């Protein structure tokens, strides 16, 4: 936004949240009267409801980042559930899992998930880890690198990051690295911007 | 502060009628919509600037009415709409009473 | 469950009590077409104490030496004996008291005399008195004719419903009925003369009140009277603080109207 | 053609207004909004008849602003054309294309296929016309039309018309 | 705020009903010749032919600027200088489509005076025919009833050709020599 | 982007207020920024309704390692109308 | 504010109830909905051309809303469409769909039926649709066969032929979502597809559907059946764009991208080797998904959830209950012009005043428009400022320009125009409505004249306090502020709580002296009490209404 | 006689609390609940089963399937109620929305 | 219709002004007052809106009607100039 009114160049205008106007402090006039409390509208995508009882969390958080758009709904054992239709339905989902060669390579995410849940790393390290292997895997220059070692390599990326402390020799340990691959892979990767 | 069901019961219950729509729609809600007199739908494409309405699906560029709605109401609306329900909305009778 | 359910509840201009679809729920609001907050607990004499008693505070005989009005009581009281023209209208008065001595004790059958109506004629005849400096031992300028019609008047006056069809005045005149039978047992020759000892400018005046006062109190087409009858129902449960089952959990029973009911019985007389 | 037509308009006064000026100020407000306007439902709103004699009504007092609204009733001539209707006019313009041709409010557009044979654009001709061995059309003659068909643009009528026809054309 | 008529219609809210306008006399759902008054009565439909329009309009317009000295309290060639004068007087001045109209008519009319209008009115209502018809007979010239029938295919069968042809010589005669 | 109307003049290049500075309402304590390309303003301002001067400032880190801020007002309550005994 | 529009204002005086015409579904749409993808052209910050704006609605403050343009305050939000596999059968209409299955004939389309039967013609007779369906069912529900051949009016030695076909009908029952058959050594039992019954529906009569309370126009059995699903705009279904790898969808649009899945799925194995019983798998999913969107809370199936185990919140929950759109947003709804606090008494106040904290007096506003009257006052008001008491927080102008008299530099020198409003402090003797609650009868909420006071506290008088059914032991009530001389006359003329002294619920007056002055009036009025000349003077002054006489 | 033993067992309970509620009150009530033929409960299935605005009727207790049965059914509100004017946000044809008002040129200048 | 426009003669309503038509009167009248209307009495140094609709009110000066609708959808227009105001 900017005042029309006076319009000098740097825009000196206040967000009177309480009073709920977007106005101009030098000369007054209000711009907006339509104001959202953006902390308390997250909160009905993220929030301590579990249960489902809460009638203002009505939306769900995801990570574009990382998932891309995937939307979707768990079919599950309400209240009130024949087992046999949880079922039916759910082997419905199977014959409708036909997903791509990289649609099946979210995969290697498990993977990860699964590397720093026995690593003892942190959540922002896996997200990390994900993110850094979700961009160099279809890398040319990268190429035919050691599929094992070149996730392996994500992993320190993700740590070095995170500022989370793990030696080249631990994630060595961890899945089974070939120390020059390993190293080589590591630096495609790190060159990869 | 929730001027809530019982609230309005009292308000009712005086006679202030005004006092009522304006706590419902002036002290809160209150929206303005373009609906076609055709379909009583709010699927009119109102180009204010322009003075251009247009409800296509009725062609309908000249029976188009506004009116001043809570907004949880057009939300109502939209929702039944959603779900295969028709609130269709008129501006004239065709009844008597 | 009781707002919900009388929401729509209203007077209509027409005196009447319809819903949203303009069903009659009553016919004129709470059968008598009055506002509540302009009624008052009264005494209806005529209906209680001895024949004997009622005899001597109503019965005027103009034609008897000593049921006659006294002629301390006014000053046509002299050439008011014997005077048969005008003791037809008395017969006519004292005839319509027992006649509503006998119906409001149809209607009331216990003999209860203390109803709520509208119009506190006692407090008009005391505001009468504090105003007029009405002397207790001079005889009234009052005439029988300018009471026996004056009150025979003042009920015509006393209009609920407006219409010119029979229907509506016949419901009109049904509806002031009780009323009616409160005002003539106030207004009563012997009783004004006797009791009241109004003088003519006071009694014109009483009258003129009591008709003011009567067109105040009945409804306003507008009135909420559904939403009303729901929160004056609604309310005084709240304040109810728990071998007939009794209270919130009775009041259950009633409106839902459920069959199966917890302390059924039948009073055999 | 050329009708007469009740119709009532809905105008809002504002209270500044209510004022003893208040129905001059609304009869002139039906003349503003009304007088010169073009409907297809219609057509051309011409002339507001019985300037004495316009009904404002009664107004309904809106409930949330204080301001007012009347159905003010008024006898107005209308112009609606239709396809079918033979009508006198004058040339107006005279393209290449064809010419269009002024019947009152509105214009009707000749092409210059509904046209007879050998009546054909001339362009050496001053200003440029359509010339036969015994017509010329130009920017200035009277003509009969044939309305072939109307196109309803809500602000002005436009219609398409031809002379190829007996008893049509120049006249 | 989009000026309404004089008839009520039921919102079928199928709006896909609406059928053409013709010469087979099929003028709109608004035009139809059965319509009702201001004050509620049925009358049946006003069209208007030229001289019959023009002298509308102007009567209009003169009793119109009547009504603006009041509240002021407190030939052919010769017309169309004239009718220009009473325009700016009592119309927004902004009514080309008036303006040009006048311009038309004063140019168009084949009866000037309101005798002669009213001559054309009374000969032409034996015939009984639409008043679309009519107007249509007071506007457009004819010579024959061929050119009348063609010109105006909305009759064919409803006069005789030879009765059509007695109004036509009627008309002619009644046409005023400006 | 999208700023308090608040002062973020009690705040010292670090972010934070020192403590001892006396505040009030909807001045700026915590002085934070979502980076988003230039940045958003997701600073921490005091609670309208309240006022105080700031009793002490933590800075740490979690099991994970993530910075965080910790800050204490200090405020004086004297018996007042409304107030419940 | 909000721009105007040359339109018509009119009031809503009828609401035609109905269903969705798949062709009126595909005719409003504005898009075409082809992409369980919500936006993100791959890694990027815009809307896909087929889930949220495809051609949709507005929202992220930026205009683009085809054409419309208008924006976040203006744009109402346009539907899109998703064109369906498959039929389904919407939820809420398969206890019907059922109930007509059961009174048409199946694959005839006749009513089983007719004017011949003395029982239903009577049925036929009933005057509530409602009422008259739940007749004509009862009567052919037990009808296991389309009679061909009937006993007439006259006699049954002869039989008059009535509507074609003599086929045996099936003993329909619902298992999960589906319809199932039997028709009468062993009977045939197989379910009825979505399919058949829509074929089946479309063949019923107008007449037919018309009996069992259908409408030609409105409501059509055949759009019981969903083919064409109405996408629903985002206001109704917000998103909100966090911090970039941090996005939040409505559960909706998670529900909307299983739906198109599903049904992009079943699309390529019907073009594809029908495999029969691979389809029909597909379906039900289909229908599942469909269904559960509308209503995620089904007897016997299963629930639709989101990852944290919370059940999606369907378009029927956010409907419900009371909290609900309607008992919640639309009987009852938060608002603006509002104030609470604790509740103190206040013997030294008026019956019908109102005690309000100056710091509340400060913050809530009445819009009092600018005339030759209050022009030389509201000016000063203005020129105060909004941080002294008497004054004024914000001035509005002709065009709806309003102005924060806490920004404006020459404050006090604005030339006020006569329309112009001044949006002023509420000062003394303003009506306000007061509000106790549970707000349990007409004098829970009462009109009161203002007194700006020291403390944050609302004072009352305590005759007052019987009606409110108050106690000042940590009580709140509310304060709500007209912003209109009409609504305010309603609060002054109706409300006001010396107009609700003597009260209509028992003819007798809801308010009377309580408390210390009911003590001490009895302690004072003892023939034992004796005044002396001192206190006798002081009190005498004390009645402000004294005639100045000992 | 229903209607009077049904007047008189609400009485009863308002008269066992020592309290009173004005006759006409319990009238309106116990009125309501009979003028159907029948004990009308004050009930989702009693006085909510009624034909009345399908907006009012789904502001207590049945909302949804009221609303979805109503589409089916093709229901008109007439918009009478004053629950359809307030979900509307509309003046309210109660007390002073009871009537209308107008202004009369005629007497405007009579008075000026 | 139209058709139910009661006649003058023929209006069977309370003569009597409804506590709601005053009070949507005074409301209306003062809303207008405010909104720069015209006022038709002697303001004797009057200022508010609501005092002075009560002062047009009580010299019976208000050039309103109030259409009191009847429960079929028939209306009985009343002027305040007519209407008696005893409240
Ligand atoms: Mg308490
Ligand atoms: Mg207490
Ligand atoms: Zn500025
Ligand atoms: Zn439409
Ligand atoms: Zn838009
Ligand atoms: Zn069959």
């Amino acid at each position: 936004l900017t005042c029309p009114e006076c319009k000098v160049y740097p825009p000196k205008i206040v967000e009177r949240f309480s009073e709920g106007d977007v106005v101009c402090a030098l000369c007054g006039l209000v711009l907006s009267d339509k104001l959202v409390d953006t902390r308390s509208e997250w909160r009905t995508f993220s929030n301590d409801d579990h249960n489902g009882d809460d009638p203002s969390r009505v939306g769900e958080a995801s990570n574009p980042l990382l998932d891309g758009n995937n939307l979707s709904t768990r079919i599950g054992k309400g209240e009130t559930t024949d087992m046999r239709f949880t079922k039916e339905l759910n082997k419905a989902q199977g014959k409708n899992v036909m997903d791509k060669k990289d649609n099946e390579v979210q995969a290697a995410f498990a993977k990860i998930t699964m590397l720093c849940d026995a690593a003892e790393l942190p959540k922002i390290v896996k997200d990390c880890a994900k993110e850094a292997y979700k961009l160099c895997h279809d890398e040319k220059t990268l190429k035919g690198k050691s599929m094992e070692s070149i996730m392996a390599a994500s992993i320190l990326i993700g740590c070095r990051r995170a500022e989370v402390a793990r030696t080249f020799k631990e994630i060595q340990s961890l899945i089974h690295v070939k120390t020059k691959e390993f190293g080589k892979t590591l630096n495609i990767m790190k060159n990869i911007l | 502060l929730r001027f809530g069901e019982m609230e309005r019961d009292c308000m009712i219950a005086h006679g202030a009628a005004s006092f009522l729509k304006e706590r419902l729609m002036e002290a809160s809600d209150a929206f303005r919509v373009h609906i076609c007199g055709i379909c009583g739908l709010m699927t009119v494409i109102a180009k204010l600037n322009h003075n251009q309405f247009e409800c296509k699906g009725c062609d309908n560029k000249i029976d188009i009415y506004q009116i001043h709605i809570p907004y949880a109401a057009k939300l109502l609306f939209q929702e039944l709409m959603a779900m295969n329900i028709t609130p269709r909305l008129y501006t004239d009778r065709s009844r008597d009473f | 469950r009781l707002v919900k359910a009388l929401e729509d509840i209203m007077v209509h201009y027409d005196n009447t009590t319809r819903n949203s679809l303009g069903n009659v729920i009553q016919f004129i609001y709470g059968e008598d077409g009055m506002d509540a907050a302009h009624i008052e607990k009264q005494s209806l004499d005529t209906i209680g104490g001895s024949d004997a008693a009622f005899e001597k505070r109503y019965r005027v005989d103009l034609l008897n030496t000593d049921h006659t009005l006294d002629p301390s009581l006014l000053e046509s009281g002299s050439e008011i004996l014997g005077d048969l023209k005008l003791q037809v209208l008395l017969d006519e008065e004292y005839k319509q008291l027992v006649k509503d001595r006998k119906f409001l004790r149809e209607v009331f059958v216990d003999g209860e005399a203390n109803w709520p109506l509208p119009v506190n004629i006692r407090r008009i005849i005391q505001n009468a008195q504090q105003t007029f400096h009405i002397d207790h031992t001079k005889p009234s300028d009052l005439t029988i004719k300018d009471i026996v019609l004056g009150v025979k008047d003042l009920q015509e006056n006393l209009l609920v419903l407006r219409g010119k069809n029979e229907i509506i005045q016949n419901a009109q005149r049904d509806a002031v009925t009780l009323f009616c039978c409160l005002l003539r047992s106030r207004l009563a020759t012997r009783r004004v003369l006797q009791e009241y000892r109004l003088t003519k400018q006071a009694f014109d005046w009483v009258l003129s009140n009591i008709e003011a006062q009567f067109l105040r109190s009945v409804v306003h087409p507008g009135e909420m009277v559904g939403v009303l009858a729901a929160q004056s129902i609604g309310e005084p449960a709240t304040q109810m603080t728990l071998k007939v089952t009794s209270g919130v959990p009775r009041l259950k029973e009633i409106l839902n109207v459920a069959k199966n009911m917890k302390t059924p019985s039948l009073t055999v007389y | 053609m050329f009708f007469i037509k009740d119709l009532s308009l809905n105008i809002t006064l504002h209270p500044s207004f209510f004022g003893p000026r208040m129905k001059q100020y609304l009869k002139t407000k039906l003349l503003e909004e009304v007088e010169g306007s073009c409907t297809g439902k219609f057509g051309y709103i011409l002339c507001v008849l019985d300037y004495d004699n316009i009904d404002i009504q009664r107004g309904r007092i809106l409930p949330t602003d204080g301001s007012a609204e009347f159905n003010v009733k008024y006898r107005a001539v209308v112009f609606k054309p239709f396809k079918g209707e033979v009508v006198d006019g004058t040339v107006v313009s005279c393209s290449q294309h064809g010419f269009e041709v002024q019947v009152g409010p509105m214009k009707v557009f000749v092409t210059k296929h509904l046209m007879p044979q050998d009546l054909t654009f001339n362009a050496g001709s001053n200003p440029p016309s359509y010339q036969s061995s015994e017509d010329v059309i130009t920017i200035k003659s009277r003509i009969r039309v044939k309305i072939e068909g109307c196109i309803s643009q809500v602000s002005s009528i436009h219609a398409i018309g031809s002379i190829k026809e007996d008893y049509l054309g120049a006249i | 705020v989009s000026t309404s008529t004089f008839q009520t219609r039921r919102r079928r809210l199928k709006k896909v009903e609406e059928e053409e306008n013709a010469a087979t006399l099929q003028l709109g759902q608004e035009f139809q010749l059965k319509q009702i008054n201001h004050q509620g009565e049925e009358e049946e439909l006003i069209a208007l032919n030229l001289s019959e329009a023009r002298l509308v309009i102007k009567e209009a317009l003169v009793e119109r600027r009547r009504a603006f000295k009041r509240s002021q309290k407190k030939t052919r060639e010769k017309e169309l200088e004239s009718i220009d004068v009473l325009l700016e007087q009592t119309t927004g001045g902004n009514n080309k489509d008036l303006k040009n109209t006048m311009q038309y008519l004063t140019n168009f009319s084949r009866f000037r005076d309101q005798e002669t209008v009213g001559a054309v009115i009374q000969l032409l209502k034996s015939t009984g025919l639409h008043p679309f018809e009519v107007a249509q007979l007071g506007s457009l010239a004819c010579d024959t009833a061929d050119e009348a029938k063609t010109l105006i295919p909305s009759l064919n069968n409803k006069i005789s050709d030879d009765e059509l042809e007695r109004i036509l010589k009627e008309l002619s005669n009644l046409e005023t020599l400006y | 982007l999208r700023m308090k109307h608040g002062t973020y003049d009690k705040l010292d290049d670090d972010g934070l207020i020192a403590p001892g500075v006396r505040v009030s309402g909807e001045d700026v304590i915590i002085g934070k920024t979502t980076p988003i390309s230039s940045k958003r303003d997701a600073s921490t301002p005091l609670r309208s309704t309240e006022n105080g001067i700031v009793d002490q400032v933590l800075v740490t880190t979690n099991q994970d390692g993530l910075k965080f801020v910790k800050v204490r007002v200090r405020t004086t309550k004297i018996p007042q109308i409304g107030d419940k005994f | 504010g909000q721009q105007y529009s040359s339109a018509p204002l009119r009031t809503v005086k009828e609401v035609q109830f109905g269903l969705f015409s798949p062709e009126e579904v595909r005719a409003i749409s504005v898009a075409k909905i082809r992409f369980p993808e919500t936006m993100d052209e791959t890694q990027t910050r815009a809307k896909i051309g087929g889930l949220n704006d495809p051609r949709l609605g507005s929202i992220d403050r930026n205009l683009k809303c085809q054409t419309c343009q208008e924006g976040m305050n203006e744009c109402p939000g346009h539907f899109g469409h998703i064109d369906l596999a498959k039929p389904v059968f919407h939820v809420g209409f398969i206890a019907k769909i059922k109930k007509v299955c059961e009174c048409v004939c199946m694959h005839c389309g006749k009513l089983l039926l007719d004017e011949h039967n003395e029982l239903m013609r009577q049925a036929l007779a009933i005057k509530d649709s409602k009422k008259r369906f739940a007749a004509i069912w009862t009567l052919c529900k037990t009808k296991m066969v389309c009679e061909t051949d009937v006993p007439s009016e006259d006699d049954p030695t002869q039989l008059v032929s009535r509507g074609g076909c003599g086929n045996t009908q099936p003993t329909i029952r619902k298992d999960g979502l589906k319809l199932v058959g039997s028709w009468k050594d062993e009977p045939e039992l197989r379910v009825l597809s979505t399919e058949e019954i829509l074929n089946i529906f479309k063949h019923i009569s107008v007449k037919d559907f018309t009996s069992l309370g259908f409408n030609e126009v409105f409501s059509r059995p055949e759009w019981m059946i969903l083919t064409c699903l109405p996408v629903p705009p985002p206001p109704v279904r917000p998103s909100i764009s966090f911090n970039e790898s941090q996005r939040g969808e409505d559960d909706l649009t998670f529900k909307l991208a299983d739906i198109l899945k599903a049904n992009i799925s079943l699309e390529t194995l019907e073009h594809n080797g029908a495999p029969h019983h691979a389809i029909e798998e597909a379906e039900s999913l289909l229908q599942f998904h469909v269904a559960t969107y509308m209503d995620n809370d089904i007897a016997g199936q299963p629930q639709a959830l989101q990852k944290s185990g919370r059940p999606v919140k369907s378009i029927r929950a956010r409907l419900k209950g009371k909290e609900g759109r309607i008992r919640g947003n639309l009987m009852g709804k938060r608002v603006d012009f509002s104030a609470r606090t604790v509740i103190s008494g206040d013997p030294n106040l008026e019956l019908d005043q109102v005690g309000v904290p100056k710091s509340i007096a400060k913050t809530l506003t009445y819009p009092e428009v600018v005339t030759p009257y209050n022009i030389d006052r509201l000016t000063q008001l203005v020129r105060n400022g909004p941080n002294e008491h008497p004054g004024a927080k914000y001035v509005i102008r002709d065009s709806g320009d309003r102005i924060d008299l806490r920004y404006s530099k020459r404050a006090g020198d604005i030339q006020l125009q006569y329309g112009w409003k001044v949006e002023r402090h509420i000062m003394d003797n303003d009506p306000v409505l007061f509000n106790r609650q549970p707000s349990l009868h007409k004098m829970s909420m009462m009109a009161h004249r203002v007194k700006v006071i020291p403390y944050s506290t609302f004072r009352l008088n305590l005759s007052v306090t019987s009606p409110y059914n108050a106690d000042f032991d940590g009580d709140e009530m509310n304060l709500h502020v007209p912003q209109s001389e009409e609504t305010r006359a309603e609060l002054s003329q109706l409300c006001a709580v010396p107009l609700q002294i003597v009260s209509p619920q028992s003819n007798k007056p809801c308010m009377g002296i309580v408390q210390d002055t009911l003590c001490g009036i009895r302690k004072l009025t003892l023939r034992d009490t004796f005044i002396e000349l001192d206190q006798v003077l002081n009190m005498l002054y004390w009645v402000p209404d004294w005639d100045g006489v000992i | 006689a229903g209607r009077a033993a049904l007047y008189k067992e609400v009485y009863n309970v308002i008269a066992s609390d020592g309290s009173y509620v004005n006759y006409r009150h319990m009238a309106l009530l116990v009125d309501v609940m009979t003028t159907q033929g029948g004990l009308t409960s004050v009930t989702r299935h009693g006085f909510n089963r009624s034909n009345t605005g399908a907006l009012m009727r789904c502001s207590f207790e049945e909302t949804v399937e009221i609303l979805f049965e109503a589409g089916a059914s093709a229901e008109l509100d007439d918009c009478r109620g004053v629950s359809e004017n307030v979900i509307l946000g509309q003046m309210a044809p109660i007390g002073t929305g009871a009537f209308d008002v107008m202004i009369d040129e005629e007497s405007l200048v009579k008075y000026m | 219709l139209k058709e139910k426009a009661i006649p003058k003669d023929q209006r069977a309503t309370t003569p009597y002004m409804t506590k709601y038509e005053r009070a949507r009167i005074l409301g209306t009248r003062a809303l207008q007052i405010s909104m720069n209307a015209p006022v038709f009495v002697d303001l004797e140094g009057e200022t508010d809106p609501l005092r002075i609709a009560m002062k047009e009110l009580a010299e019976k000066k208000i050039p309103l009607v109030i259409r009191r609708y009847l429960p079929d959808g028939s209306f009985e227009d009343w002027s305040v100039e007519e209407l008696i105001v005893d409240l």
